[PDB]
């Protein structure tokens, strides 16, 4: 569920930092919204794997893991520059 | 004698257009007045002003429309809590401290389905109106609240047309199941909020759908000895299980929010399913003997939790079902008062209309109700009345009584009580109320009587109201003056002269498209003596029909009672004028809404069906305030969470 927000992000890390918003035949401010759409949809996908102590568990209802939390903080700590 | 009544709504709304009606009496030389809202507590900054001409052709009555815009109020560190409604002319200069609110407009959030499953899109659009019931054209900031109370998504959108279409909220592939909440909000200047609830439920599909459809949805005195419960199971459209094995268990519950259930570990039945249907019974009294409870006085407002596991004989599958609660009710009825003000008029009959609702809110007709009354006059001398019975009629569930009260009544203590034939008189529903007479120095009253009380008023037709005074100075009355309120805004006023020696007269009033959901009508007169004058007032609440301003209707062509899966049909919309029509085709099996006029009427200020303890309570309970020479308002502007009904 974290691999559904990653390839939207590394496209958004390209068209914004490199400033390549001159490709689309549509309005580029509009197509930027649909990319920031999926970066906001995918942020919700691991809202459900978060425990009560704000810790991330691998399976649904399973025990918490230090591996996934470090991977949940790697992914979410990168979306912060583009989605609040 | 020269008096004036300047009628304003009880609470100014910021951004609205409030109508301020001034009526002066006992004048001959025409003149003018300036109604102006000044600031508080300084009277320096004038928000808006008006100019009215009180001349003879207007019958000395006019109205200015005032407006407090949100861009003229100091926000941030505080909201403004009071203003001054100030009037100045060459004959009078008064001012009154008026509270203001920011609660401007309405926000209806409309999702398509109430219940969603994972990986589905929540469609959502907001119907935004202002407090004059027109497209508000303000920006709205939706908020998505999960069961964990988190701001999981806050989307905002600008309005142009009144219908604010939002992007579709995508429920994830693994969501947090439970009740969600959408909270709409204007981004600036206003504390208007709208709230819509939906549910996210996990989709699992059964081998066969087991339903538990019991006898009644509440248990009192007749199902307390035997309660027939029916269990049905079927694979598909008509494929029904042939044999199965049924195990039932029961438990007592307090309420549906506390999910602890104390099971009765003796009433676990075991039956057999025969081609779909098994009828089981539950003797409740002998089974609740553990956790004693001993009676129907106890177990009152408690629930019954019925769990059922149907195990299929052939394949070996075991589908579970449940009922969350069947309320163990003491009496099968709830009594309230529909459209009866609890205020008397001395010498004038008192109409009482009670309503018998069952314990899941249905209008149970044919239910005999008995009324006993007690006259407590001024000298604290209780006098008993004759009891009167009547029958609850089945169309609206409302029984009807009339008490002809003696001339010197002060407090009526009447107690209603059901007289059903096959219930004990400890399981009959009863209620007790207390009505207080209208008080006035130099005892003089007004009783305005709506002619067709039983049926709703049709727009375009004419309201006919019969006005009776009960003064000792009847031949001093000159004019009857009225005000018509709708959605907390004065929409009409006028003055019919009194026919000189007719003891009572009738006023004819046209009902228009201003007063569509309902309306109030406050009539008064002025009886002047050698003392200060006094306004003598009374009001009613009207019931005008639901006729929208441009009648939309939709149709399907061809209109058949059965269609084909894949059939191309045409939707034929037809309005009265230009409009933006919002369409929604929802699978109707989800319901097992869009009621709006029972929520859009919550802009009305003041409650009850009229009346008051004194003069100013009539103005206050109608959603008005005023400033005169004759009387003062002196009304405490407290909360008062009143709960009146007004409608069948």
């Amino acid at each position: 569920e974290l691999m559904s927000v990653v390839p939207v992000f590394y496209v958004f890390h390209y068209l914004e930092t490199g400033n390549h918003w001159n490709i689309f035949h549509s309005d580029p401010l509009i197509e930027k919204q649909k990319l920031k759409k999926k970066l906001k949809e995918g942020m919700l996908s691991i809202m459900s794997y978060r425990n009560a102590d704000y810790s991330y568990s691998v399976w649904k209802g399973g025990s918490a893991s230090t591996w996934l939390t470090a991977f949940a903080l790697r992914v979410l700590g990168q979306v912060n520059k583009y989605v609040e | 004698e020269q008096t004036y009544v300047i009628s304003a709504p009880k609470i100014f709304r910021v951004g609205a257009s409030e109508n301020i009606v001034i009526q002066v009496y006992g004048y001959t030389e025409a003149f003018d007045a300036t109604i102006s809202i000044k600031s508080y507590p300084d009277k320096k900054f004038s928000y808006s002003s008006g100019h009215v001409h009180l001349s003879s052709e207007n019958k000395f009555q006019n109205s200015a429309i005032l407006t407090i815009q949100p861009k003229q109020l100091p926000g941030g560190q505080n909201p403004v809590s009071y203003v001054y409604l100030e009037v100045v002319s060459k004959h009078f200069s008064k001012s009154k401290r008026m509270p203001i609110t920011y609660d401007n407009g309405f926000l209806f959030i409309h999702t398509d389905k109430p219940v969603y499953t994972p990986d589905q899109s929540v469609k959502v659009r907001v119907y935004s109106l202002n407090d004059d019931l027109k497209p508000a054209k303000r920006e709205t900031v939706l908020t998505f609240i999960d069961p964990e109370g988190s701001e999981v998504d806050m989307v905002e959108e600008i309005d142009h047309i009144g219908i604010i279409s939002f992007p579709d909220f995508k429920i994830p592939s693994n969501p947090r199941y439970g009740m969600w909440t959408i909270k709409a909000k204007y981004k600036e200047d206003f504390s208007t909020t709208g709230t819509a609830y939906f549910e996210v439920k996990e989709y699992v599909l059964p081998h066969f759908s087991v339903s538990i459809e019991p006898e009644y949805n509440f248990i009192g005195y007749k199902n307390f000895k035997n309660f027939e419960i029916t269990i049905k199971a079927r694979y598909f459209y008509n494929k029904v299980v042939t044999e199965a094995d049924v195990y039932i268990t029961f438990g007592i519950r307090e309420d549906l929010k506390d999910d602890q259930k104390e099971m009765m570990q003796t009433a676990m039945q075991n039956t057999m399913l025969i081609n779909g249907i098994a009828q089981v019974t539950f003797d409740s009294e002998t089974a609740v003997k553990e956790l004693s409870y001993y009676s129907l006085e106890d177990l009152n407002n408690k629930y019954l939790y019925i769990a059922v596991t149907v195990i299929e004989s052939t394949g070996g599958f075991s589908e579970e079902a449940e009922i969350p609660g069947i309320k163990y009710v003491l009496s099968p009825y709830k009594l309230n008062l529909v459209a009866t003000p609890l205020f008397l008029k001395p010498g004038i009959p008192y109409p009482i209309k009670v309503q018998v609702k069952d314990s899941l809110d249905q209008l149970v007709g044919g239910v005999p109700v008995t009324l006993n009354a007690q006259t407590i006059d001024v000298n604290q001398e209780t006098s008993d009345l004759d009891p009167s019975k009547s029958v609850t009629r089945v169309d609206d569930g409302v029984a009807s009584f009339v008490l002809n009260l003696p001339s010197g009544v002060t407090v009526l203590e009447f107690n209603v009580k059901t007289d059903a034939p096959d219930l004990p008189e400890e399981n009959q529903a009863r209620e007790g109320y207390r009505a207080i007479a209208y008080s006035s120095l130099s005892q003089s009253y007004l009783y305005i009587d709506w002619t067709d009380n039983h049926k709703a008023l049709l727009v375009g037709e004419h309201l006919n109201i019969i006005v009776t005074p009960k003064s000792p100075y009847i031949d001093k009355i000159t004019h009857y003056n009225y005000l018509i309120l709708s959605k907390g805004k004065i929409i009409h006023f006028g003055t019919r002269e009194k026919f000189s020696d007719a003891s009572y007269q009738s006023i004819n009033i046209p009902v228009t498209q201003n007063m569509v959901p309902s309306s109030r009508l406050l009539v008064y007169y002025i009886v002047t003596g050698e003392q200060t004058a006094e306004l003598v007032s009374d009001s009613v609440w009207l019931n005008i029909e639901e006729k929208c301003g441009n009648q939309l209707q939709v149709h399907l062509s061809p209109d058949a009672d059965a269609y084909s899966p894949g059939q191309t049909v045409s939707l034929n919309m037809a309005t009265g004028m230009d409009s933006w029509v919002a369409l929604a085709a929802v699978d109707s099996a989800v319901y097992g809404l869009e009621r709006v006029f029972q929520f859009l009427e919550k802009s009305d200020l003041g409650c009850g069906a009229g009346g008051g303890l004194n003069n100013a309570n009539v103005f206050h309970l109608a959603g008005l305030t005023f400033l005169t020479n004759a009387n003062a308002d002196d009304s405490q502007e407290n909360d008062e969470p009143c709960k009146e009904i007004l409608r069948p």
